[PDB]
């Protein structure tokens, strides 16, 4: 057998069972018949569907708004490029006897850190944050936390 | 029952400038909406205004 | 609502406080299966209305062979107040009406 067919439990109950089958249809005796006929017809008679709209406006003036236009588009849909860019943030070169600790101390927090994740929370610019990472760590490019720069072993080992 | 004449003209249909135009438009209609696609995904992914 | 299926563990007395069995109990209960036109069903399957009002009565000849509805006078003159209620089919098998509920999912 199977031992798993996920089944989906609920709350059911049989409340009757069907004895006749009936089709209600208007006597053709009723005052109020022929209301119906004059319905029924119209639900054919009647279409809902309409026509397309013209422009009447000066064809110049309707086409203002196309092409080289003067005026600037004022739209803020899918401006993934202003919302970016708006955003920018840049850091100094504090020296490096103080970053050289706070690395050691974020290096105990994790040991395999990217480089990304390093300009971020260092907040430094990749040129001075290349030679003290160089001169502390080491990236392992082979090893399997590939891409990310992890202190080297002469340190790391005590 | 014999088979299906070919030729009966109740089996044809004539298409005018109407059914045309509406097929041709389709396929227009289709390119350029892929092609609307195609700039989202562009502008998304690289950044674009 | 997804739940385990076998459940040899007997997981449901504490997942659910219910009986999961099918309750045969109204089984013996007649019903009609009526088909109504577009324009009385349009009203009659409305989900903002049906408040247990009276929407009519049901006259059957004493010796059968003809049905008829009469509905009541709420129908604003707008459609016949009388119908024919015709019996498609005078006997019916295999044609039974169950119900659908969530069950409790605490305790």
């Amino acid at each position: 057998y199977i031992p798993y067919v996920k089944t989906i439990p609920k709350k059911t109950a049989i409340v009757g069972t069907v004895c006749h089958e009936c089709q209600v249809m208007p006597s053709m005796n009723d005052p109020n018949y022929h209301k119906i006929v004059e319905q029924r017809r119209n639900i054919v008679k009647l279409n809902n569907k309409e026509r397309i709209t013209t422009l009447d406006e000066t064809v110049g003036v309707t086409m203002s708004h196309t092409g080289m236009s003067m005026r600037s588009d004022n739209s803020n849909f899918l401006k993934v490029g202003r919302e970016k860019a708006k955003s920018n943030i840049k850091s100094i070169r504090m020296p490096k006897k103080e970053i050289l600790d706070y690395l050691f101390k974020l290096f105990d927090e994790y040991d395999y850190w990217s480089l990304k994740g390093l300009k971020e929370r260092t907040r430094q610019p990749e040129a001075h944050l290349k030679e003290c990472l160089d001169k502390v760590a080491t990236l392992v490019k082979k090893g399997p936390y590939a891409f990310k720069y992890t202190l080297r072993p002469e340190y790391k080992k005590l | 029952k014999d088979q299906d004449d070919r030729d009966h003209f109740g089996k044809k249909r004539l298409d005018l400038a109407g059914p045309l135009l509406a097929q041709l438009f389709k396929t227009l209609f289709k390119k350029l909406t892929k092609d609307i696609f195609r700039y989202m995904q562009r502008t998304v992914e690289e950044a674009h205004d | 609502e997804v739940f385990d299926g076998n459940d040899i563990e007997n997981n449901e007395t504490k997942v659910y406080e219910e009986s999961l069995d099918l309750d045969l109990e109204r089984s013996n209960r007649q019903v009609w299966l009526v088909r109504l036109p577009m324009f009385l069903a349009e009203k009659w399957r409305d989900r903002n209305n049906l408040h247990g009002q009276e929407l009519g009565k049901i006259r059957i000849n004493k010796d059968g062979s003809k049905i008829t509805l009469l509905l009541n006078e709420n129908d604003n003159d707008s459609i016949p107040h009388e119908y024919d209620l015709e019996l498609t089919k005078k006997v019916v098998e295999n044609e039974y009406v169950f119900t659908e509920q969530n069950l409790k999912k605490y305790q």
